[PDB]
RNA sequence: AUUGGGCGUAAAGCAAGCGCAGGCGGAUUGAAAAGUCUGGUGUUAAAGGCAGCUGCUUAACAGUUGUAUGCAUUGGAAAC
RNA sequence: CAGCUAGUUGGUGGGGUAACGGCCUACCAAGGCAAUGACGUGUAGCUAUGCUGAGAAGUAGAAUAGCCACAAUGGGACUG
């Protein structure tokens, strides 16, 4: 299963919000316990290393929507070339199709980007692709296909939408680009790479 | 002419067989695991041609040649003086 | 100054009808720039422990030189017949060791480094024995001193 | 010790047993041999079932069976799940594992085999005990 | 006849032979002697760039080219520096 | 010069000289005798010219008999050693042979070794300068 | 446990001695060069491991180029 | 598992083999191997390699490739 139904039982318990801040925007009087019936105080009494290195790694995986082979050859992968090891991985991590396809703002959310993805919806480098696990380079060109244009979200989402300094897009043509690699400090602070890095003893 | 030749010195036994002698060479070799260094003997046959009488204690040298016959596979070439 | 504790222990001496339970606490104090103490006490309560080991750990203090983030010479911790080794690892690695070194190593201010537990695991001598042989690298710029190569040699 | 001792004994390693020898033992009729392949998992045909008392922390009623695999070896098992259907010379299939508290037993028959019926009326995990899933 | 041949080293739909110079009585993609170039029949637009110094080694001295080959061996002008210096 | 007392050299000359030196760093002695060997002196020469201790006299009789070395060890006006540790890996029976690209660097170069490659002792780095391996004698740092 | 363990009380120093073969072994000089180091040449099939690149919509993978390791011969070094 | 080996070791003339050769043959001799492991029991196709490891090395010799041996079992020879 590469789809995980319920988004917000995720946010609940690892403290962090999926998405940029709505996750517990007060929707509904939105509340930080732990999801089920033992929600009342638990709070910290056997918080382990182990403990953490898993909740880091979940706050780190689980965002970007991706499974446990998948993301240990992600590491195979960074683990290749030579570099800051964290930082490297992180921009693996950022470099997914779908998640530029976020950075862009063409979609609401990241489980809706990847799913334009999928359907063919997004046209990379003069040739159409759909698979969302696709690794970019600095100064690729992204475009909408010059297809299915008339999507009554996707004018909703990239009318209005935070636009990262690293890249850069253009709203009416549905043209971007992915300028630069990003920084640590342009991105969501709630994530330690050092605990996940130090935590993979598997290889 | 590449022919080759294995410069064995060794200690000749004794030439009691017939016009044949045998030749002792106590080759030094590392050894393969231990990496400590040691030596080992193997016996080896050759026929006394008729020019020297190759007796107990001898040492001489070996060089190949053609199978003269079974276990009998080397000869004299060069020999040095007695001890 | 982190105070993060490594293994608690449940101790108790008899006596005549009872058992008198007082168990003990260790913790590792370091303010992750080269102020490195331990401090093992025993109380009846959790909290009165642990305010009595980290009054212990802070008030013997000792420091500890850092070259790059790492040791720069190979050592080995006898202490105990508990030994614990040390190794000059290169910049990209980070931490690596097992809980108590960790730790210790952590808390140290220090970063990559390469570990490996040998003899008993008892978090005491484990700690003695990294401590011991943290404290007796000797520094480069002292064997210069001490010595008619001090330059760069 | 001395290297030079070392040379004339060479160290030996311990060579440590099987955890369960039976499954690992096979022979074949026309000229019987045993050739010890470490099979996996046999089968066999139940001989003697009946009940025994644990060891001294536990206390039970545990039911087992006498089966006679492939070959001609005889091993204890222990019987899993909510009652059984062993038959009395009915052929059963086995599987590896130690019990601490029945002394000689160290196998266990897998439900869900040729006549072993699995429990009925287990839905927790469903997978050992060789239960089918509910009707939704 | 030593024989220049090609051999199929490459995955399922995708061929890949390599120009290579093998004993007659030698299965396909065995042992063989010297490696001369190689194939890739899917890109076009001479994909097949060889040696073409030791090729001739082998020719001068008793090799008996396939059919595959003549193209390999033709468009980049083996024949043309061949046939005379065989003469 | 009068050394009025009769001293003997233990066994090979590479772990007689080390334990010598061993046991007086640990008592803090100052001074100690020892039979003569040119490898024992050479390797001597090289220490001192290493700066690990003071000076060392190689003395002879009023004859041509017998050649001893005394050689004092390093130390401070605070009493601290030079000397750290000190640990033989060329042994009797384990005589060990590392080529130039395996030469080993004692406690990342802080410490040195003795590698007697083919012009007598001679340092690692100094080794290393001339790519020759060798014989290696003793880990000193 | 060669690197990488131990034998007083935890398993383990034979009851002791005479001892051949074996291992080890005082100082100095000469030669040889068997060990030791190093230079040249030959070889160590191909595939695979490692690094880079290309091609499969990207990886899995395939191809592509370099890559270790030992052996034999030859020329020197003389510290052990 | 302490002796094993009687074409077993050597020589002389001959035959035979693509070739050297106790490979065989007529004669004369009694040697050869073995504690640095012969002979015998049991097991196993060997290797490049897969896996694990940090490394020495452990592990199975999957796919594939090189070599070896076999084609119900035991022998014989023709063509080439």
């Amino acid at each position: 299963m590469k789809y995980t139904g319920s988004i917000f039982k995720r946010s609940r318990r690892l403290g962090f919000s999926l998405l940029e801040n709505n996750k517990e925007f007060s929707k509904g009087k939105k509340r930080k316990t732990i999801p089920g019936q033992h929600g009342n105080r638990f709070r910290s009494s056997t918080m382990s290393g182990y403990a953490q290195q898993l909740q880091e790694k979940q706050r780190m995986q689980y965002m970007y929507g991706i499974t446990d082979k998948q993301f240990r050859r992600l590491f195979r992968l960074v683990l290749k070339q030579r570099g800051n090891l964290a930082v490297n991985l992180f921009r693996v991590l950022e470099s997914r199709l779908d998640n530029i396809v976020y950075r862009m703002g063409f979609a609401p959310t990241r489980r809706s980007a990847r799913q334009l993805v999928n359907h063919g919806h997004v046209l990379l480098n003069d040739r159409t692709v759909d698979t969302p696990s696709i690794i970019l380079n600095p100064g690729d060109k992204v475009r909408l296909k010059a297809k299915t244009i008339k999507i009554p979200i996707v004018k909703a989402a990239s009318e209005s939408g935070v636009v990262s300094p690293f890249v850069e897009t253009n709203n009416k043509t549905f043209e971007g680009t992915y300028v630069r690699f990003p920084e640590r400090s342009e991105l969501p602070a709630g994530i330690n790479e050092s605990y996940v890095v130090e935590w993979y003893k598997r290889l | 002419k590449r022919n080759q030749r294995k410069v064995l010195i060794g200690i000749v036994k004794s030439t009691k067989n017939a016009k044949t002698a045998t030749v002792q060479v106590e080759s030094r070799f590392k050894h393969p695991l231990y990496h400590k260094s040691v030596v080992r003997h193997k016996k080896y046959q050759a026929h006394n041609e008729g020019e020297v009488l190759a007796k107990d204690g001898d040492k001489v040298q070996i060089v190949e040649t053609r199978p003269l016959s079974a276990t009998k596979r080397f000869r004299i070439a060069k020999i040095i003086e007695r001890a | 100054f982190e105070e993060r504790i490594v293994k608690l222990k449940r101790i108790s001496k008899t006596t005549k009808g009872g058992r008198n339970m007082r168990f003990s606490v260790l913790v590792v104090v370091g303010n992750r720039k080269g102020k490195i103490g331990y401090g093992i006490a025993k109380a009846l309560e959790v909290p009165n422990a642990i305010k009595k080991a980290i009054k212990a750990a802070h008030n013997s203090l000792h420091t500890i030189e850092i070259h790059k983030g790492s040791i720069y010479h190979e050592v080995i911790g006898r202490s105990g017949a508990s030994r614990v080794l040390l190794k000059p690892a290169p910049q990209g690695t980070g931490i690596i060791a097992g809980g108590a070194i960790r730790a210790i190593i952590e808390l140290a201010g220090y970063s990559d480094i390469y570990t490996k537990n040998l003899g008993r695991n008892t978090p005491i001598n484990m700690i003695h024995a990294t401590m011991d042989g943290i404290l007796k690298q000797l520094s480069p710029r002292r064997v210069a001193i001490l010595r008619n190569k001090n330059l760069n040699e | 010790a001395t290297i030079a001792q070392l040379i004339r004994k060479p160290r030996k390693k311990k060579k440590v047993k099987s955890k369960s020898p039976a499954l690992h033992y096979n022979l074949n009729l026309l000229n019987k041999k045993v050739t010890n392949v470490y099979s996996p998992l046999k089968r066999g045909v139940c001989t003697r079932v009946g009940t025994m008392t644990p060891k001294k922390p536990n206390s039970a009623l545990r039911k087992y069976a006498k089966v006679r695999l492939t070959n001609g070896f005889e091993v204890l098992t222990y019987i899993p799940g909510e009652g059984h259907n062993l038959q009395e010379h009915s052929v059963t299939l086995l599987r590896g594992g130690r019990v601490k508290d029945l002394p000689g037993v160290r196998y266990h028959i897998v439900r869900g085999t040729l006549d072993t019926v699995g429990v009925e009326k287990r839905r927790q995990q469903r997978s050992a005990y060789g239960a089918k899933k509910p009707k939704a | 006849m030593v024989k220049i041949r090609l051999m199929r080293m490459g995955r399922v739909h995708y061929p890949t032979y390599r120009i290579v110079a093998v004993d007659s009585r030698v299965k396909r993609d065995g042992k063989y002697i010297a490696l001369i170039g190689h194939l890739n029949p899917a890109l076009k637009e001479n994909k097949c760039k060889i040696d073409e110094a030791v090729a001739l080694e082998w020719l001068n001295k008793g090799a008996k080219p396939t059919d595959t080959v003549r193209s390999l061996f033709s468009q980049t002008g083996l024949w043309k520096k061949f046939v005379e210096s065989k003469k | 010069i009068t050394t009025t007392k009769p001293i003997k050299a233990h066994f090979d000359p590479v772990a007689d000289l080390l334990t010598k030196i061993n046991n007086a760093r640990k008592a803090k002695l100052m001074t100690v005798t020892t039979i003569a060997s040119k490898l024992k002196i050479a390797i001597l020469e090289i220490l001192v010219k290493e700066g690990y201790l003071a000076n060392f006299q190689v003395l002879e009789n009023k004859s041509k008999t017998k050649r001893i070395v005394t050689f004092n060890l390093k130390y401070t006006q605070r009493r601290i050693p030079s000397i750290n540790g000190v640990k033989q890996i060329s042994k009797p029976g384990l005589r060990i042979y590392r080529p130039f690209e395996k030469l080993p660097l004692v406690l990342n170069g802080l410490g040195i070794a003795i590698i007697s490659t083919s012009d007598g002792v001679m340092t690692d780095k100094v080794a290393r300068l001339k790519k020759i391996g060798g014989e290696i004698l003793a880990y000193v740092w």
